[PDB]
């Protein structure tokens, strides 16, 4: 059914070849796709009505033999339903007969594997190490000199970062700006994580320091793309919140699709502008948007503005009840995925809007996530929203698997999903699978080590990773010494 | 080389056959204007109805962003105007020809948009 | 040791991706498989060779014909033996095959498509259909031979997956899976081909009994000259990879089967195919009392000899690199003297192995061609014992490390 | 021309390519119009040498078209020969020839006199031979810079040398001082014409920068500058020196004498004191840094900052401070740069921006930086091109690493490395050496990439031709380089197969044994060829060798027609040499048993060309012509073999294998005729 | 000479003839000796206008191919001094844009793309058939250019020996006119999909596989309409590795990326009738070496 668009666009070219605006043409198939051809009114076309009747005929023909087959269709496919049924039974009594008779449709089976530990080997002189190892060693000798003497001494993330770079590792310079970031955004010692997630206020300032980090960390692969397009962003390293969203709109959404609420301020999509400056995290840039946007949204505008000032990102809640009562019963669905998600969110209910951004912008999903995600795991009379996070982030990982968004096969995925949602023991182990980011977890289990952090198992003999009761289970409790 | 004209069928036939070779042909001993209602009809073509006397198909299309053109000969015209310029007619000529020139770059752009509608 | 077989297939599959420490594990695991396919052929070789020895005094007959072809047929696979060892060993081939195969049934759950050349369907529907058609050519047929008969050209999907159900069938058949081949014909509603399929099974029927009962109707009887019309379409030879191979097969011609197989299993199983074939035509005219012109073949094809020892001189003979390092495998020349009886070139073979030592013969290597030795022992048949006590003791060595 | 003109086609217009020796072919204009003067079009070779053969030529009316190609050329040329061969010559004996592989592969084979016979031999050259390059120079000065580093010299090869690391530190600074000493030679030629008594504070500048007060000492005599012979002594003098100067220098501070004392010998008295920046009472900045080298910054800092017995690490760690940002203070001393660079300009210290703007480093500092820590990241000591114009000959360099490698350092990333060692031979194969672009390959450890690589060297290298020059090449390929000529025969087989000549086809064919392809095509050609030019010679040696078991193992169908021509072949001449003697029966009876016998497998002989069915004719009617010539004299004309009989004829098994090949009616006739009377009496006695 | 300008001409494995193809609707070829040269052949036969030809490897021998905008690609294979029209294909909606041969241990076959959005792959036997590997919806728009995999490049082959055969899987890239980059691999009898790359927000020109030689790593210049330079490079693609990086930012529309045969540098053609030579310096940057006037 390569049909309608064909025709439209050629349909368009004539009746540009004898004249009028695009307007009328644009309205004119739209009609074309409403209903079948040709007006009971008649047309009412333009020059060349004879091919125009031609091709129509021709279309009308194809319509109507589309709308009997169609019609066969459904029949057919209920046949197709209730054939189908009746081959199952059938498929059914044969198991019943093969199993009764010893016979087999055809089975499978197998074991699981067990843990399996390997290490490697030095050498002294002509050594085993490696150049990256040697730089390290510059690093964490005179870190120790410091700390030794017991003078202070710059985080050993920034000591081994700037140990990395100089080997054109990028990529690991950037792995260690997320670790400094995260731990540039502070984060409360408790001796040992169990501590830190068995304290309800810690998880909670936790909360803010990874929302806050998620933010940063969207403003800045923003200013990575935009100074990437520098010459399509038009600056010259120009700063300024308001031209840098502008200018990136420019980029990402100058066009939005069509099926949108709510039409677009000089060209920019209101909701978009809207979304990227949560997401950026330009509270003034955002205020700026919303005053320029106020007549689109009304009192929703103020609504919107009071709830930036309130840094519980949630209003009253007799209002929400309000709210959301509204939303439940007559806003709910739209075509406006920004709309719905606003509601949503407003009212902290429903995690219907999931999208799609699978590969590159996953961490635009899990900002969708924790920004619905609400502060207490008790389910209240929206249920959906409350949850207990730790079963659901373990479901996230191992049961969500690692194939869906693609992060079986990437490193720094799934790892970081497991550090931000806090789990640096399975992490770390995690990193010592692949052999050459051994010497870079151990940097990284050593930073933590100095923040006060990491899991022990009991034992000298016993192997890495274990569980032990009393700590809640599915937490593997790894032998540090081991 | 014995400065000779040429017959009127071998121009029919030889014309449906082949057209920029001729082009310089008439570059060869300056048949300027010659070469000039070639690139007519050229345009012509492009918009339909004439392609046959050059023994093409396009009686106008609406499926091809972009297709060949021989714009490196329409230069060469130019240049060749350029070379013996006493024919302010013909400078005109060539003038108004660039005036259908990005008539059809108005409707080219027009169809362009409409493909990105796709 | 099959058992063992889908241990050692477990472990490698648990194995996960980017180790090769389990490379070694799933290489030894086929060499595995290549001393079981080697317990297969020497012990079927030898009970075949233990019922020859049985049997030794009423070999060979002589008869004319008086009944049914199937006499023939009977008659002639009761009677002579390298023709029985050759099927023999053909049969442990496609017993490995099929093996192999297993439930390509429920398999091919999933690579079905119904729909006859659908793609040439719907643009001609198309151009029936609509305001403008294609510039396209395509049959008006939808002959098997419509295309080339025509010349005319043919969808690329609709192309492809033939070649995919290609695959499907031609290594069925390869593997001669001969049940799943009609389940595939009515699939994909091949029912001509599944017909072609049909042109070389003879004819019979022993309805002499009873009441009007069907005891064979299988058939065409035209089948002599059918095959020498087969082997001609070969002379002339315009065909797809898959039909010219397996129609070269059902004639046995050597260049045209040339193609397709090129391993050293192939090229062996293609050495039996053809001079079985030969063997058995030649005592078809023979039994069937004829010495007219009923079929044409080339001379040399008629008059070509046939024994054990060509398969081994063609097999050497073959100027395909594959075909030589597979030769110089040790599996396939351990197996190969299981078929020539060849003790003296075995013998000195074990002692350029042990020359090697026995790094190269492992424990389980060494307990093989132990295992080989007791087997002669238990028939009476006695190898060289000083390279047997080398074997033994490097064998005790092993074990008692 | 035209380019204003713009839109969404066009571009689909001009590209370029690469051809083989480094050469580009291109429509672009060449290179060499700013090289030489009244230039021509579709120049095709380097300088000149594109010969007035067709080529792209049109006249200018509308702009005509052409195509250079050009093989770009870099410095001069004069007799660059030996300084790549002679680092290459010394290579020999550092390399090894390890056998495995298809031809040999190299391993290092490196120790301490690796750098000790390059380095030395620079010298021998550079003073054998007065017209070396500043390059050559610089690359001198990293072979010493790294001798010095972990090489091992003569002065404490004649002498013992001691495990303390102090009498390590201490003879480290010893050889530096040596080898400052072999540079410095030169700096004191050029400034000495420059400078006199006038200057001669200037020329005390030198010399302290020199450490040379020997010298020093003895112009200030010849001079009779007494006064400042007494100073030379003090310099290096003890520490309480330094008291007297620091504490006499504060009192001249408090005599505020320098407004009325020239700042000359006041930076005379900083170098004494080791002073490197004063701050006067107006606070005025009295820097020692003129017209040096980071090399002489660096000398000074070991005889005067510290005790200049001390070591190198620590001294070139107060340097690198010193020239860096203290504590966000300005730099204070020499940033390193590579030679062509200080060339455009040079640093004392201060401003650290003027540092970031480009001012690249020093690969003599980053050695001193691996010789210092063992955790150094290395990346600084590579592209040699930083003491050089250009990267072009990483001789030196490389045999650096390679003597590091024997050191049991440079733990590199070896991608980089191999890499470079890419480059290298890149040179090489640039100035078209071939045989040591392979070598200096050789030694890298991807084995079928290498192979691969050498393939693409011998196809660029290897063209068949005859000349002594060439079997000198292989003559050196085999001695030394020992290279198996399976490969050569190879890539001159397929050299061959381009142009056409039969003889060297066959040859190397035959050479390098490619059995089954070499039968066929025989087949195809080769065997027609000689059986109608009758050259039996060469194939019956050739299937001679083929007829070798092994052979017949290895090729499908040797047994169907190469044996049995060369049967034919052997027949023919052992009947035509026992004519050439008095005759014998015992070869005879040999002849009959099996001349009749192949007459059954002629029948065989299956001939898919035209040519080959007419050189099988051709055999079928001279095989008729002899068959009659030795029936005729098998009974010779003066020992009859029967006295009058006539024999039953074999044709009764002749005939069913003669009559499944046609046969050409020229002569045809005359062998079926004799045929004629054979049937006659043969059906007159039938059965 | 020719009668229009040249896009491309090759000389041979052995720099003793040249072939010379333009859109003037024929190819002319010259013996090339002593700095002399002869032209040698003419050959016609393109109904549409010619873009590029393209030479096998030498141990198959002597063989071209060709691209024009009638939708044909002839195939040309040379005898006693006479290259000659071998295979001809047609078949296309749009003119055939991209072909390029493969490594000879690959083998025998060409890579065709045009802007037709979907490519075939040809191989021939050398003596008999053309096998077709079409890939449709290859784009959603159409080819612009392609570039296969290059048969050996180091990253795991060290441990390799010389001796053995290694496992040859296919692969390649390119690059369409749908604002987007593409990667392939081989199996299953065809061939799925890598990589998606959408950097280049307008239509790819060409692309440039750096000859990985000493790289373990994944290399590749993508030149577009739009000004952009990307090196993408990748040392893994399992673990998904793919970075961009500048290498210029041009002004003009930029066009043609070509590595050396002697697979040490890059020409690029820009839209300022000029071709910047470039070479990734021994250090860490790319840096254009030269130039050529064009």
């Amino acid at each position: 059914r390569t049909s309608q668009e064909s025709a439209n666009v050629k349909a368009s070219v004539l009746l540009g070849s004898r004249g009028l605006d695009i307007s009328h043409i644009s309205q004119r198939l739209e009609s074309l796709s409403a209903a079948t051809t040709f007006e009971p009114l008649e047309p009412v076309k333009d020059t060349d009505i004879q091919g125009f009747l031609k091709n129509e005929k021709d279309n009308a023909l194809l319509s109507a033999i589309e709308e009997s087959r169609k019609r066969t269709f459904v029949m057919a496919e209920e046949y197709h339903r209730e054939s189908m049924l009746v081959e199952w039974e059938q498929v059914k009594q044969r198991v019943l007969h093969t199993l009764l008779a010893s016979g087999e449709d055809a089975l499978d089976f197998t074991q699981e594997s067990e843990t399996s530990y390997i290490s490697e080997s030095g050498a002294p002189g002509r050594s085993s190490l490696d150049n990256v190892e040697m730089a390290y060693a510059r690093q964490m000798y005179m870190y120790n000199e410091k700390v030794v003497s017991g003078h202070l001494q710059p985080s050993l993330v920034d000591l081994c970062t700037e140990a990395a770079e100089r080997l054109d590792d990028k990529n690991v310079s950037d792995l260690w700006v997320m670790v400094k970031q995260m731990t540039d955004v502070p984060l409360i010692p408790a001796s040992d994580t169990l501590k830190s997630r068995c304290s309800g206020q810690m998880q909670m300032a936790f909360v803010r320091q990874a929302l806050n980090y998620l933010e940063q960390s969207y403003k800045n692969y923003t200013l990575i793309s935009v100074f990437a397009n520098l010459q399509q962003a038009q600056l010259g390293g120009v700063p300024g919140t308001y031209n840098l969203v502008r200018s990136f709109l420019n980029i990402r959404l100058p066009t939005p699709i069509p099926g949108l609420q709510d039409g677009e301020i000089e060209g920019y999509p209101v909701w978009a502008l809207i979304y990227y400056c949560m997401r950026c995290g330009d509270l003034m840039a955002a205020q700026q948007v919303v005053n320029r946007a106020q007549h689109q949204l009304g009192d929703f505008k103020n609504c919107f503005q009071e709830y930036i000032h309130n840094k519980d990102r949630r209003l009253s809640p007799t209002t929400e009840n309000k709210l959301r009562l509204h939303y439940r019963r007559a806003v709910r669905a739209s075509t406006d995925p920004y709309k719905r998600a606003v509601y949503c969110i407003i009212g902290r209910c429903d995690v219907s809007d999931n999208h799609s951004e699978v590969a590159d912008k996953t961490e635009d999903y899990l900002w969708l996530k924790l920004s619905q995600v609400c502060f207490e795991d008790e389910a209240n009379s929206s249920p959906q929203d409350r949850l207990t996070l730790p079963q659901f982030q373990k479901q996230l990982f191992e049961d969500y698997g690692e194939s869906h968004f693609a992060v079986n096969q990437q490193p720094y995925l799934y790892f970081q999903v497991l550090f931000l949602t806090a789990q640096f023991e399975a992490a770390i182990a995690f990193l010592f699978r692949l052999e050459r980011t051994r010497c870079h977890a151990v940097h990284v289990a050593l930073a933590l080590f100095e923040l006060k952090l990491l899991l022990k198992s009991t034992g000298q003999s016993a192997q890495l990773l274990s569980q032990e009761p009393g700590e809640p289970q599915g937490v593997r409790r790894l032998n540090f010494i081991r | 080389s014995h400065g000779v004209p040429l017959p009127n069928w071998l121009i029919n036939r030889y014309k449906a056959m082949d057209a920029a070779e001729l082009l310089r042909l008439y570059l060869k001993y300056d048949l300027l204007e010659e070469a000039a209602e070639l690139v007519l009809e050229y345009v012509d073509a492009l918009l339909g109805k004439g392609h046959q006397y050059f023994g093409i198909q396009a009686p106008l299309s609406a499926t091809s962003q972009l297709v060949w053109f021989p714009y490196s000969a329409i230069d060469h015209l130019r240049l060749a105007l350029g070379e013996n310029e006493n024919n302010q007619h013909n400078q005109a000529i060539l003038g108004k020809l660039q005036r259908k020139m990005d008539e059809y770059f108005q409707k080219l752009k027009k169809a362009t948009d409409d493909y990105k509608k796709i | 040791c099959n058992t063992q077989i889908t241990l050692l297939k477990k472990i490698v599959k648990r194995v996960t991706p980017g180790q090769q420490k389990f490379s070694k594990t799933a290489s030894i695991l086929w060499l595995l498989q290549q001393e079981m396919v080697t317990w297969r052929l020497i012990a079927a070789l030898y009970r075949d060779r233990i019922q020859s020895a049985l049997e030794e005094e009423n070999m060979f007959e002589i008869a004319a014909p008086n009944a049914s072809e199937k006499t023939i047929v009977d008659k002639l696979f009761q009677r002579d033996t390298l023709v029985r060892q050759s099927q023999l060993v053909v049969d442990w081939l496609e017993s490995i095959a099929k093996d192999e195969v297993g439930d390509f049934s429920d398999n091919i759950e999933y690579y079905a498509k119904s729909v006859y050349w659908e793609n040439t369907l719907h643009t001609l529907k198309q151009r029936s259909m609509l305001s403008l058609g294609s510039s396209r050519p395509l049959v008006s047929e939808l002959d098997p031979d419509a295309p080339i008969r025509q010349k005319l050209p043919l969808d690329d999907l609709d192309r492809e997956d033939d070649i995919r159900l290609l695959k499907y069938l031609f290594t069925l058949i390869r593997a001669g899976m001969t049940d799943e081949a009609q389940r595939l014909c009515k699939r994909c509603g091949q029912a001509w081909r599944a017909a072609t399929l049909e042109g070389w099974k003879l004819y019979h029927d022993a309805n002499i009994n009873g009441g009007t009962e069907l005891q064979a109707v299988e058939g065409n009887p035209y089948r002599c000259v059918w095959k020498t019309c087969c082997w001609r379409m070969a002379e002339d030879e315009q065909f797809n990879k898959y039909e010219r191979a397996i129609y070269a097969t059902l004639s046995g011609n050597l260049k045209q089967l040339l193609p397709v197989c090129e391993s050293w299993e192939d090229t062996v199983w293609a050495h039996f195919k053809v001079m079985v074939d030969s063997l058995v035509e030649q005592e078809i005219r023979a039994s069937i009392i004829s010495f007219n012109e009923a079929n044409e073949l080339p001379r040399e094809y008629l008059e070509a000899n046939w024994t054990l020892d060509s398969v081994f001189e063609e097999l050497q003979a073959t100027d395909k690199k594959r075909v030589l390092e597979e030769n110089r495998e040790h599996y396939h020349i351990i197996q190969k003297f299981v078929i020539l009886a060849d003790v003296d070139g075995l013998m000195d073979e074990f002692s350029e192995w042990l020359s090697n030592g026995k790094n190269l013969l492992l424990g389980h290597l060494l307990r093989f061609m132990t295992h080989l030795l007791l087997f002669f022992r238990t028939l009476g048949l006695q190898a060289k014992e000083e390279v047997s006590v080398e074997v033994l003791k490097t064998y005790i060595q092993r074990l008692i490390n | 021309t035209l380019m204003i003109d713009m839109g969404l086609f066009m571009g689909r217009s001009f590209r370029v390519g690469w051809g083989p020796n480094w050469t580009l072919v291109h429509n672009g204009d060449k290179l060499s119009e700013r090289l030489n003067a009244e230039e021509d079009r579709d120049m095709d070779t380097i300088d000149y040498g594109f010969l007035p053969k067709p080529t792209s030529a049109k006249s200018l009316t509308e702009s005509p078209f052409k195509v250079h190609v050009e093989k770009l050329s870099l410095e001069q040329k004069t007799k660059d020969l030996q300084s790549y061969l002679l680092p290459l010559e010394i290579e020999l004996k550092n390399s090894t020839v390890d056998k495995s592989g298809p031809c040999p592969h190299f391993r290092p084979n490196p120790g301490v006199t690796a750098i000790h016979d390059y380095a030395g031999w620079v010298r021998n050259f550079s003073s054998e031979a007065a017209e070396v390059e500043a390059v050559v120079k610089q690359w001198g000065l990293t072979w010493t810079l790294c001798e010095s580093l972990w090489g091992q010299l003569k002065e404490l090869e004649a002498s013992l040398d001691e495990p303390n690391e102090y009498v390590k530190n201490l003879e480290r600074r010893k050889a530096f001082s040596h080898w400052l000493a072999q540079t410095a030679q030169e700096r004191i030629e050029e400034e000495v014409s420059l400078y006199g008594p006038e200057r001669h504070i200037e020329a005390v500048f030198s010399y302290l920068t020199g450490g040379r007060i020997s010298d020093a000492c003895r112009l200030a005599q010849k001079s009779g500058d007494h006064r400042l012979s007494l100073l030379l002594s003090q310099m290096v003098g003890s520490q309480e020196v330094r008291d007297l100067i620091t504490l006499q220098l504060v009192d001249w501070n408090k005599l505020q004498v320098d407004h009325y004392i020239q700042e000359e010998r006041l930076r005379v008295f900083c170098l004494l004191s080791g002073t490197p920046v004063w701050r006067s009472s107006d606070n005025r900045s009295i820097n020692v840094c003129s017209q040096l080298d980071w090399k002489r910054t660096l000398g000074i800092h070991l005889w005067y900052m510290l005790p200049p017995t001390a070591t190198v690490a620590q001294a070139l760690h107060m340097y690198e401070q010193a020239f860096q940002e203290q504590e966000g203070g300005e730099p204070y001393a020499c940033y390193p740069l590579p030679p062509y660079l200080e060339d455009c300009g040079f640093s004392f210290g201060d401003d650290p921006s003027a540092k970031f703007i480009s001012l690249q480093r020093d690969v003599c500092v980053h050695l001193l930086k691996l010789y210092s820590e063992r955790q150094y990241d290395l990346c600084q000591l590579l592209d040699p091109s930083s003491a050089t114009p250009d990267p072009l000959d990483y001789r030196l360099s490389w045999h650096m690493w390679m003597v590091l490698q024997a050191l049991n350092y440079t733990h590199l990333s070896g991608h980089r490395q191999g890499m470079l060692h890419a480059s290298y031979a890149a040179q090489l194969e640039n100035v078209g050496l071939w045989e040591w672009a392979i070598f200096v390959l050789l030694h890298i450890q991807d084995p079928h990439v290498r192979e691969a690589a050498v393939r693409e060297l011998l196809n660029r290298h290897c063209v068949v031709h005859d000349s002594p020059e060439s079997l000198a090449k292989e003559n050196f390929l085999i001695q030394r380089l020992c290279l198996p000529a399976q490969w050569i025969h190879k890539a001159k087989a397929v050299r061959s197969r381009r142009d056409g000549d039969k003889h060297k086809e066959a040859l190397y064919l035959l050479k390098s044994h490619q059995w089954n392809q070499c039968h066929k095509l025989v087949t195809r050609h080769l065997a027609a060829d000689a059986v109608i030019n009758e050259n039996y010679r060469y194939l019956r040696g050739f299937l001679g060798e083929l007829a070798r078991p092994e052979h017949c193992k290895h090729i499908q169908d040797w047994e169907t027609a190469g044996k049995v021509y060369l049967d034919y072949i052997s027949v023919i001449e052992m009947l035509n040499q026992i004519r050439q003697d008095e005759c014998s029966g015992g070869e005879l009876e040999k002849l009959h048993t099996k001349v009749m016998s192949l007459c059954k497998w002629v029948e065989l002989i299956q001939c898919y060309s035209a040519k080959g069915r007419l050189a099988q004719s051709e055999m079928a009617k001279r095989v008729a012509n002899i068959l009659r010539v030795v029936l005729s004299l098998q009974q010779p004309p003066e020992s009859m073999s029967d006295s009058s009989s006539e024999p039953r004829v074999p044709l009764r098994l002749l005939a069913p294998h003669i009559g499944r090949l046609p046969m050409p009616e020229d002569y045809a006739l005359e062998e079926l005729r004799g045929l004629t009377q054979s049937y006659l009496r043969e059906l007159i006695c039938g059965s | 000479s020719h009668e229009d300008m040249i896009h491309d001409a090759q000389m041979d494995y052995y720099g003793i003839r040249l072939a010379t193809c333009s859109s003037d609707r024929s190819v002319k070829i010259f013996d090339v000796k002593n700095g002399g040269q002869i032209l040698i052949a003419d050959l016609r036969g393109h109904d549409g206008p010619v873009w590029q030809v393209a030479w096998a490897h030498p141990m198959y021998g002597n063989i071209l191919a060709s691209c024009s905008y009638d939708r044909k690609v002839i195939i040309w294979k040379e005898e006693n001094g006479t290259w000659e029209k071998t295979y001809e294909y047609t078949g296309h909606d749009s003119s055939v844009n991209s072909v390029c041969w493969a490594p000879h241990d690959f083998g025998l076959v060409l890579a065709c793309g045009s802007s037709d959005g979907a490519i075939s792959i040809l191989t021939f036997t050398g003596d008999g058939p053309w096998e077709v590997k079409k890939i449709s919806n290859a784009h959603t728009i159409g080819c612009n250019a392609v570039s296969w995999a290059p048969s050996v490049i180091p990253g795991s082959l060290v441990d390799q020996p010389s001796s053995q055969k290694p496992n040859y899987i296919k692969r390649f890239v390119s690059g369409g006119c749908d604002n987007l980059v593409k990667i392939w691999r081989e199996e299953d009898g065809q061939w799925k999909e890598d990589q998606k790359l959408e950097a280049h927000s307008d239509w790819v020109r060409d692309v440039a596989w750096a000859p990985s030689i000493g790289l373990p790593t994944s290399t590749i210049a993508s030149c577009s309409q739009d000004g952009r330079v990307y090196i993408w490079t990748s040392d893994d693609a399992a673990t998904n590795c793919w970075t961009p990086k500048l290498l210029h930012k041009f002004n003009d529309v930029v066009w043609h990326v070509s590595w050396s045969i002697t697979a040490n540098i890059l020409a690029v053609s820009g839209g300022d009738n000029k071709v910047t030579l470039w070479k990734e310096s021994v250090d860490g940057q790319w840096a254009c070496i030269s130039d050529v006037n064009k």
